[PDB]
RNA sequence: GGUGAAAUUCUUGGAUUUAUUGAAGACUAACUACUGCGAAAGCAUUUGCCAAGGACGUUUUCAUUAAUCAAGAACGAAAGUUAGGGGAUCGAAGAUGAUCAGAUACCGUCGUAGUCUUAACCAUAAACUAUGCCGACUAGGGAUCGGGUGGUGUUUUUUUAAUGACCCACUCGGCACCUUACGAGAAAUCAAAGUCUUUGGGUUCUGGGGGGAGUAUGGUCGCAAGGCUGAAACUUAAAGGAAUUG
């Protein structure tokens, strides 16, 4: 709530201990419940997977891409939104990107992002149609809602 | 056996341009356009610039070290004319006459296998 | 008999929003209410809770998909890109 | 032309023409009694193919169907029956 | 292409539509061959193979889901995977495999 | 005030092994200055010129073929094959009314690191006693060629580099293959290959260049 | 009642064709008018053919030709290009020269 | 004067008076 | 740069200009023709898949199933409109520099809508062969696209086989053309505008001097722009169409 892209509980398996540590990704578009979700250096380029940035080649869509080595999410985690890799950099190991503004970016191969768009795409293509609509929005956001306009106070 | 150059004649309705360079392309030697000799503006593509330029462009080529020179020829092409200068055959002349000797000449107008729209509306240019 | 004319489901609003937004609400409505077919068991059992997730009715399968459709159009183009640029690595 | 005979024309000046604008309208398309590389019996066939059509008793091919008349394949005689 | 043969083969011989008669018919021996199709899951793909692999029952994969097997098979609803059990007027065993 | 064109220090660029004579080009860059060594500089630039001119040949005066550097050795450099074309005026020439115009090509690999582009291309002449002026093609004829030409096309490379390739191509006896195997299917006429370019360039390679001396 | 009037006169075609604009002054128009002509010269001229066969390396050498075909607009043509206007009669005739 | 104006001079007086007559309705 | 000539304009805070690369849309050059398909509107790069269609072949089958058609209905250029994308050239508006007595027009330099595409609308065009459709019959002549038939024909491989490609003769279905008028027409022109005062092969639609007016009103479809249907009063001796001189 507060966040149109649904969200995708997924579980591995911990190296180091016996247990099922659970991760939580902003779910990509075309995913279901038991889709395994390969991860890492060597995983596949399929939908779904977090692949580092010198891997993949360009023209790719992936999402939810980080600014740099270990952040956890960072860039094009909005519903709809997404980056494409518009070529590398292979000396000094970075990646030219296509950030969902128009804007350009220079960040590091070892940057993982995940595969694919982000799901709930055209959200905003409906009107929000009545005042109440909107209040139930923002009442799970915060409160910047309603906006009385300075030149009447 | 001796050193070779090209000329790649860009001639236009209203400029003339014809600079010799090195071999490879990058490495130019004079430049001279039409309107640099003659100063009536008007006169940019005669045949009268076009051949005293011509020699102005093979007195400073003399001066570093060129015998003989292709002649490529070209237009402005693409969407516009399509058809050579009036001085590009008073530049060929006119540097076969002053020192050089002359290789090889083809063709290499920028000749689109269509493309865009012509510059001028479709009831077209009139007057 | 065939009860409206025109708005169809937008006509719970009734007189008000304007026109122009009541069509382009209805031109979603119908796909957000949309019984959609399963990829999986093949039958006409996918509806949505929330926009986002969708649900199989049989087979109890969840995927995530559009706001107010299943594959909305970049989606669909995205995962056809990625098929094609798989075949320049792999074969 | 002006003056002629329609009823008695020539046979030059009639298999020339269609099938159809003859007089008397009357096929092009004979009956043809194919000799088989395999069997030595005979094989009643007509002349256009239509179908692929294989031997009777030791099943290989025998005509192949084209835009017009049938086209038999390799060294096999025939008659006009 | 392969449509053109099941046609023929559901109204001459013999056959079978579901999933539990299929694996009955592979235990006993009747399979000729099974049809899978692409849609139906992986789990019962597997075992079906499993089973397929013991009577020696050649295996077939279908082009479209189960409401196309269905379309195929001359049938006004879905089927995951169709065996066979006795191919009649066609020649579909030695077509394919 | 400057005086900028002398103080460019003088070179000349050679032809590979596989043409005929290696002497060609004669051109300048610049001096090895204070940063931007000339050296690496040139590395990237080309020459379009004749085969006539390389080959000792005078008769093929069409084909202006390019010619990419890599190596340098003391302003005495040697090249390797870069691309192709046919003279503009040429295949004007071979244009005309009264034809079929067929043109088609296909992206072979080599043996290596080297992937391009090949353009051929074949015309329909008035067949040794035609009455009427055209003689045009049917249309599936045109494609039924353009596949049987793209299967040469295709089968004749995935050999030894530019090595082969370039061989092939100074006499093209690839036309032949394309004469008898089309001759049956339509008669045909001219036959040559219009252009050939580097989609995939070769990485550095100094093996196959400097292995190509006198 | 009820009155009223207008309409008028003929050529010939084929159905559609797309245009090609005038090589001079870039006006639109199609293939079936079109009026069309082949440039077709060396890019020496009388004069130049000398000097140069004088200052040439290369024994023959080549002296290629500059094609071209250009196309026309009617009003263009007449105001320069062959074209004119002829007879009653020299309008239906084809031959060029 | 021509037709084809003469169309343009009718169609913009039409859709006047379409106002003109819309402002009593 | 740019023209008839000038100017706007951008110019060593390297301009136009050659060579090496990249990015985006753009359109399928030349070949391309009294050439080809489609009911038209309209469609030209390669390759694949999806159905569809003509002609032709046919001692295949069906057996009057059909010809046109008020109502009603699919498609329907270009420009527009609706919300996304795409947004390079060309470019309604607009700004401009000239021109000129004036120029908000022609000529120039830029330039928002558009041109492109997604899903919707829109229904007009000199939507032109301003020539309804089906059927029959009448004059010659070649040339061509697509099958088909035959010929000890020529050409091409592996002399030879098979096809293809040609040549010849013929015949079906077309895009058309040349020559006469045998006829037709007010002529221009027409192989159909023919076979019609010696007036009738079947059928649909439209027109009845010009304007007023394709306006007004009323219906109807459309988000709108507009579309279809569609008068009146009143006015007027000619409008007009072909040719003929000048």
């Amino acid at each position: 709530s507060g966040r149109g892209a649904p969200l995708a509980k997924v579980v591995f398996r911990d190296p180091y201990k016996y247990r099922l540590r659970e991760e939580i990704f902003i779910a990509n578009e075309g995913v279901h419940t038991g889709q395994f979700i390969y991860a890492g250096k060597k995983a596949s380029l399929n939908v779904g997977n977090v692949l580092p940035l010198g891997s993949v080649p360009e023209g790719t869509i992936v999402s939810n891409v980080e600014e740099k080595p270990g952040d956890r999410g960072a860039l094009a985690r909005a519903s709809g939104n997404y980056v494409i890799i518009i070529g590398h950099n292979p000396d000094e190991n970075k990646t030219r990107v296509r950030l969902p503004s128009g804007a350009k970016k220079v960040i590091s191969s070892d940057a993982r992002g995940v595969i694919g768009v982000i799901a709930g795409g055209g959200r905003v293509d409906k009107p929000l149609l009545k005042a109440g609509r909107a209040f139930h929005k923002y009442r799970l956001k915060r409160n910047s809602w309603p906006k009385t306009r300075g030149v009447a106070m | 056996s001796q050193v070779f150059g090209v000329a790649r004649i860009y001639a236009s309705f209203n400029d003339t341009f014809v600079h010799v360079t090195d071999l490879s392309g990058k490495e130019t030697i004079a430049r001279v356009t039409g309107g640099m000799k003659v100063k009536a503006d008007r006169d940019e593509s005669s045949p009268y610039a076009a051949m005293l330029a011509a020699q102005d462009v093979a007195a400073k080529c003399k001066e570093v070290g060129i015998t003989a020179v292709h002649v490529k020829i070209r237009a402005t092409g693409g969407t516009r004319t399509k058809t050579p200068g009036p001085g590009g055959q008073a530049a060929l002349r006119a540097l076969a006459r002053s020192g050089l000797r002359i290789g090889r000449i083809e063709d290499v107008t920028p000749v689109p296998s269509d493309s865009t729209r012509k510059k001028g509306g479709r009831r077209g240019r009139r007057l | 008999a065939k009860r409206t004319k025109k708005v169809g489901i937008t006509g719970k609003y009734g007189v008000r929003y304007g026109s122009s937004l009541r069509r382009q609400v209805k031109k979603l409505e119908i796909q957000q209410h949309a019984r959609y077919d399963c990829s999986f068991c093949g039958k006409k059992t996918v509806k949505r809770g929330a926009a986002g997730i969708w649900t199989c009715s049989c087979c109890k399968k969840t995927v995530a998909g559009g706001a107010y459709t299943v594959s909305t159009a970049a989606a669909a183009t995205v995962r056809s890109t990625i098929r094609r640029l798989r075949e320049m690595v792999e074969a | 032309v002006l003056v002629q005979d329609l009823l008695h024309p020539t046979a030059a000046s009639e298999a020339r023409k269609h099938k159809l604008k003859t007089l008397v309208q009357g096929p092009r398309s004979y009956f043809l009694d194919v000799k088989c590389p395999g069997c030595l019996n005979i094989t009643t066939v007509f002349s256009h193919a239509q179908t692929a059509v294989t031997c009777e008793s030791c099943s290989t091919i025998l005509c192949t169907p084209t835009g017009g008349k049938a086209k038999l394949s390799e060294g096999t005689s025939f008659r006009r029956k | 292409s392969i449509n053109q043969k099941l046609a023929l083969v559901i109204k001459s011989g013999k056959y079978t539509l579901g999933y539990k008669s299929t694996v009955k018919s592979l235990r006993q021996g009747k399979s000729k061959l099974i049809i899978i199709a692409a849609n139906t899951p992986v789990l019962r793909k597997s075992e079906l193979e499993y089973y397929a692999m013991l009577s020696k029952t050649k295996v077939y994969y279908f082009q479209g889901g189960n409401n196309e097997l269905g379309t195929a098979v001359g049938k006004l609803f879905r089927v995951g995977v169709v065996s066979i059990l006795e191919a009649g007027d066609s020649d579909i065993l030695t077509t394919l495999a | 005030v400057v005086d900028p064109f002398t103080r460019k220090e003088w070179f000349d660029i050679k032809a590979p092994s596989t043409f005929e004579n290696r002497n060609v080009g004669k051109t300048l860059v610049n001096k090895s200055t204070g940063l931007k060594s000339a050296s690496d500089a040139l590395k990237g630039r080309v020459v379009e010129v004749c085969l006539a001119d390389l080959q000792g040949s005078e008769d093929h005066s069409f084909r202006k073929i390019k010619l990419r550097v890599d190596e340098v050795q003391g302003k005495n450099l040697l090249t390797n094959f870069h691309g192709m074309d046919f003279t503009t005026d040429k295949l004007r020439s071979m244009v005309r009314k009264w034809q079929t115009l067929i043109e088609a090509n296909v992206t072979v690999k080599t043996s290596d690191d080297y992937v391009l582009r090949i353009f051929a291309i074949a015309f329909t002449r008035k067949q040794a006693n035609q009455v009427k002026r055209h003689s045009y093609a049917q249309s599936s004829h045109i494609r039924a060629i353009r596949k049987v030409i793209s299967e040469i096309l295709t089968k004749e490379v995935q050999g030894s580099t530019l090595a082969q390739l370039t061989s092939k191509l100074i006499p093209e006896v690839i036309n032949k293959e394309i004469e008898n195997a089309t001759k049956d299917i339509f008669p045909l006429q001219n036959i040559h290959v219009r252009k050939v370019k580097l989609l995939k360039q070769p990485k550095f390679d100094v093996g196959a260049l400097m292995a190509l001396h006198g | 009642p009820k009155k009223r009037a207008s309409n008028g006169r003929n050529k010939k075609g084929r159905g559609h064709v797309k245009p090609v604009r005038c090589v001079n002054c870039s006006k639109s128009i199609p293939k079936d008018k079109a009026i069309k002509r082949m440039a077709i010269r060396n890019i020496v001229e009388a004069a130049a053919v000398r000097d140069l066969s004088e200052a040439s390396v290369y024994p023959e050498y080549a002296l290629p030709k500059t094609y071209n075909k250009l196309h026309y607009c009617v009003s263009c043509a007449i105001h320069a290009r062959i074209v004119r206007v002829r007879s009653r009669e020299d309008r239906k005739n084809r031959a060029p020269p | 004067m021509r037709a084809k104006w003469r169309k343009k001079r009718t169609r913009r007086l039409k859709r006047k008076r379409r106002k003109v007559r819309a402002r009593s309705k």
